[PDB]
């Protein structure tokens, strides 16, 4: 079957399972928006910024 | 001429393109309930009806086919018999009180 | 055809007024739209009036052969009296049939749906819930009639009241939430409809459903030993006492030799029966209650019964 | 007030399915838009009109406002 | 056994048509509470004298941690919550409801407390336009015979705006509020004795639904929304419905060129300018708001929505534009193009309001044959 249907049977049934999904799901979605999210605002700043910067004076 | 200008009027209104008839939107009110009660049940059962499919369509923002659509000349007044006679009754509880 | 085409239109006035067997007509109509399954036995009253001859030599000539039917019998008599009789009768049927003449049946569509027919004049509400059943051959058929005998059945005449075992009879007779009730579990040939009917003020309703959907959650999440072997006891003792007379014997044969092809013997329903446990209860009924999509039917003041999405989020629980 | 005695209906039937079981974008794109500009139609005339006035009344009060300000 | 309480929230009977134009009474519900936390963490860095509260912003908005948000969901978390009103009270006219008298009197009650506690909001901040704000708009109340030198000078603390004007601001301003939560609370109280209204303003007791799965999640969206349009001005334009004199610390003895309120007082304003008698201008003022009180008694159509009405909805959209007008007037400087303009529109919307809107309704019971 598709891969919905496979989540869904183990995941998505249990309320229990279901949570701890969604506390799982943040963590790794918190890790990988905030870095996704920073690289792109440095692209777009890019040499702008204190760090870009910041190795000439040390 | 006022009869022309009355009919555009209705179309204007939109309340045909709901089904409706005129009677069916009068403002809720002590004197209409009283009319609405007297109403024999073949007449009342078809006022909700009008209503709760008009009521189905504005929640899908929707209307019906102009098939459909209430014309003026059948816009029956079957409410106002019952109606003023109910007014008639508050002015003389008003007039004996005075 | 005459005749009897104006006393079968007679009929259909008369089950207007029975209440019950329009719920489970309606009732079909909406888990198995689209499908024959929806339609009633009777069918409408238009093909009662436009109705011919020929479209019964068909319908009779096409449906009525011998490998599709069955004699059978119970009582004093003898099996091989029964042969001599058949082939001296029942060897002139039409044994054989055209390359496509006999119709086979597919599945059909169960469906989630709601059908609400609002009628305040009458002074009770009859109610029908129910889902997608296995079928007749399929084997959990048997662990369901025992979690249905669970939840029994109730009506204000019976004395025990408060004191009874089902907790929804229990709760039923004390508060006085309903007049009747019960559990049935239809079988077709490849799924059937599981769930219940129940008869209430229409101040009752909102109160059932959530007690009703709160046994099935509960023998879906936790059902002990004792309450399913209440349960195994009394389906042991209903076949037993659906047995008892000539005629529901000789129904049990024939119904069962068209939809399981054989028969039964209650030494092997009991064996069944002795496989139930807990466990095999809390698996079935997650299978076909637990966050499924059911069939609803309403006639008479159903104001207020619960909308489609708060009966099917009482289907589920959060735990 | 509560369900179940709020007024008296007779003779309507409802018919509704499970959402698991229909689409929720039946038609989105299909059949929704001319509805729009349906119901636009329908309006339009009557919300424009004020405030297509309110825009000349700023630039004319704007510009006159200006030309006051500026010398003979 | 407070939960059958919650059935206002959960089963409660409400109509199924109604559309997004209702949500705004949901979204004060979400700003206010929403409010009330911000400005709560604003008042563990705040202080209410004059030689320190200017600065005491400063403190928030540039040495706490994310002091500085705060500010500016709270402010502008002011501008969005009279967007809502104006909407959620348009509603309440062109749909209709004011027939639920007991509720709409009440709605009155719950605007005056509110737009009372923006102006003294507005002080706390203590800067130019903070302080020329509150020390125009009080003097009005000296107009009045026999009382207004007395009353200013009381409510000033003294004889002009200085300290201990502001330090009572600040608790007349943290405590409304938890008044107007409890008004909240009765003017539902006498909305869930009749129901809602729908965009017909026909009786909906057949068509009714429950709460808990359908509005909830459209709250929930209209919520959603109101958080975007909120943080975008936190996020994207703060100082724009701001006024940047503000961020000049107050000073008594410099006039700024414009003194005005902000953006959601200034029809207001307008029409105090209109007038140049100076206390007939102040009972024009008051009636703009009060005349909501006025309208249930100047109903006069047979029907109640304006969806089918369609004199009163282009009279309903003229008077839309003579606000929009008023609140570009008051904002504007006083001159004759200016003068002329906020003169006209006010008197529209005294004249829209009491004549044409009541006369229409008349005549559109006339062609139905009433
Ligand atoms: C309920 C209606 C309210 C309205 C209309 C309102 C409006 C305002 C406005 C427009 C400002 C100006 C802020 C600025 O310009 O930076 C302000 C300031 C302030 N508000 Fe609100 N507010 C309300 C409720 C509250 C509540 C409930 C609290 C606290 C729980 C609060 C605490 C403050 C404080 C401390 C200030 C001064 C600090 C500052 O402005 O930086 N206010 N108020
Ligand atoms: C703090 C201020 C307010 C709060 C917390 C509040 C809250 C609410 C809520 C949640 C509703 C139900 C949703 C709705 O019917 O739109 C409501 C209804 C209503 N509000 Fe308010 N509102 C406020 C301000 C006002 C104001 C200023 C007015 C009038 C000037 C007003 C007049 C009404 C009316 C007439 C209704 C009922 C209309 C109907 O149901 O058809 N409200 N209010
Ligand atoms: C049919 O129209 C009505 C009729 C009666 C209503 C009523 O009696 C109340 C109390 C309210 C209400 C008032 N404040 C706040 C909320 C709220 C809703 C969702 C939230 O959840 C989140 F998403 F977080 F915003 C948070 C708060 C709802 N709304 C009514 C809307």
């Amino acid at each position: 079957p598709t891969l919905t249907a496979r989540l869904y049977s183990l995941l998505f049934r249990r309320t229990s399972t279901f949570a701890l999904t969604i506390v799982v799901g943040a963590l790794f979605f918190e890790r990988a928006f905030d870095q996704g999210a920073d690289a792109i605002y440095e692209h777009i700043n890019e040499g702008k910024l204190w760090k870009h910067i910041k190795h000439k004076y040390e | 001429w006022l009869e022309g200008i009355r009919k555009w009027y209705y179309n204007a209104a939109g309340f045909n393109k709901l089904g409706l008839m005129r009677d069916d939107t009068i403002h809720e009110n002590d004197d209409v309930k009283e009319a609405i009660r007297r109403l024999p049940e073949n007449l009342y059962d078809d006022r909700v009806f009008r209503i709760k499919r008009a009521l189905d369509l504005s929640m899908r923002q929707q209307i019906l086919p102009k098939e459909q659509w209430t014309k003026y000349e059948e816009d029956k007044s079957y409410l106002e018999p019952y109606l003023k006679e109910v007014i008639r009754e508050r002015k003389e509880r008003e007039e004996w009180a005075k | 055809i005459e005749k009897e085409r104006d006393v079968i239109l007679q009929e259909l006035q008369e089950n207007d007024t029975s209440m019950r067997d329009v719920v489970f007509n309606y009732l079909h109509a909406t888990a198995f739209q689209g499908t024959p399954l929806a339609q009633s036995v009777e069918g409408p009253s238009e093909n009662v009036r436009k109705l011919s001859r020929a479209d019964l030599t068909e319908y009779l000539s096409r449906h009525y052969k011998a490998p599709r039917m069955v004699l059978a019998a119970a009582g004093g008599l003898e099996h091989r009296q029964l042969l001599d009789l058949a082939q001296k009768h029942f060897s002139g049927l039409s044994g054989t049939y055209d390359e496509d003449a006999v119709p086979t049946l597919s599945p059909c569509r169960f469906t989630g749906s709601q059908i609400c027919h609002r009628e305040d004049g009458l002074p009770l509400a009859h109610v029908a819930i129910a889902v997608e059943g296995p079928g007749w051959a399929h084997p959990d058929n048997v662990a369901l009639q025992v979690a249905n005998a669970i939840i029994g059945h109730y009506d204000c005449t019976y004395g025990g009241g408060a004191h009874l075992s089902s907790p929804l009879a229990s709760i039923a007779a004390t508060n006085k939430l309903c007049q009747s009730f019960q559990t049935f579990n239809i079988c077709y040939a490849d799924t059937g409809l599981l769930g219940a009917h129940f008869v209430c003020d229409h101040m009752s309703i909102d109160d059932m459903m959530f007690v009703l959907q709160g046994q099935w959650m509960r023998l879906c999440t936790s059902a002990t030993e004792s309450e399913v072997l209440r349960g195994k006891n009394l389906l042991r003792n209903a076949l037993v006492s659906h047995l008892d007379g000539t005629t529901p014997v000789c129904e049990d044969i024939g119904r069962s030799l068209l939809t399981y092809g054989r028969r039964i013997p209650l030494a092997e329903w009991e064996s069944r029966i002795a496989e139930v446990d807990a466990r095999v209860v809390r698996e079935v009924c997650s299978k076909y209650f637990y966050d499924q999509c059911p069939a609803v039917a309403g006639f008479g003041p159903i104001e207020q019964l619960p909308d489609y999405n708060r009966i099917r989020s009482g289907m589920f629980w959060l735990r | 007030r509560q369900f179940g005695h709020l007024t008296r209906v007779r003779h309507v039937i409802t018919y509704s399915l499970s959402p698991f079981e229909q689409r929720a974008f039946p038609h989105y794109f299909s059949k929704g838009i001319p509805n729009v500009l349906r119901r636009t139609r329908a309006c339009i005339l009557r919300v424009a009109p004020p405030f297509v006035a309110f825009y000349l009344v700023y630039t004319w009060g704007t510009q006159e406002f200006e030309k006051s300000k500026r010398k003979n | 056994l407070m939960k059958i309480v919650n059935n206002a929230f959960i089963d409660l009977p409400a109509p199924s048509n109604i559309s997004s134009w209702w949500n705004f009474g949901s979204l004060l519900g979400i700003c206010l509470i929403l409010q009330i936390l911000t400005g709560l963490f604003l008042a563990m860095h705040y202080t209410s004298d004059t030689t320190t509260a200017f600065s005491s912003v400063t403190h928030i908005c540039r040495d706490v941690n994310y002091g500085w948000i705060i500010r500016y969901m709270h402010a502008n978390g002011a501008s969005m919550f009279f967007i809502c009103l104006y909407m959620h009270v348009g509603r309440g006219l062109y749909y209709g409801s004011y027939t639920f008298l007991e509720t709409w009197n009440i709605g009155v009650i719950l605007l005056l407390t509110v737009m009372a506690t923006a102006f003294m909001g507005y002080v706390l901040p203590w800067g130019q336009m903070s302080f020329w704000g509150a020390t125009v708009i009080t003097n009005l109340l000296s107009a009045i015979p026999y009382i207004g030198t007395n009353l200013v000078e009381w409510i000033w603390g003294g004889f002009s705006v200085d300290k201990a004007t502001l330090t009572r601001f600040f608790a007349f301003h943290f405590i409304l509020p938890f008044i107007i939560m409890a008004i909240a609370m009765v003017h539902l109280l006498f909305l869930h004795e009749t129901g809602s209204n729908n965009p017909t303003g026909i009786s909906s007791d057949v068509d009714k639904i429950p709460f808990h799965p359908y509005y909830t999640i459209k709250d929930i969206l209209g919520a959603l929304l109101l958080i975007l349009a909120l943080m975008l001005l936190v996020l994207f334009a703060p100082d724009l419905l701001g006024d940047p004199d503000n961020y000049t610390p107050a000073n008594p003895l410099n006039t700024p060129p414009h003194i005005k309120p902000e953006w959601y007082f200034l029809f207001a304003y307008a029409i105090l300018r209109s007038i140049p008698n100076k206390l007939g201008g102040v009972l024009a003022l008051a009636f703009s708001i009060l005349i909501l009180a006025l309208i249930p008694l100047l109903h006069t159509s047979k029907q109640r929505s304006m969806m089918f009405r369609p004199l009163s909805q282009c009279l309903f959209w003229a008077l839309v534009a003579d606000l929009l007008t008023l609140t570009w007037i008051g904002g504007q400087p006083v001159e004759h193009p200016y003068i002329t303009i906020g003169q006209l529109a006010s008197v529209l919307y005294f004249l829209l309001i009491l004549v044409l809107m009541p006369t229409a309704g008349t005549i559109e019971n006339k062609l139905l044959k009433w």
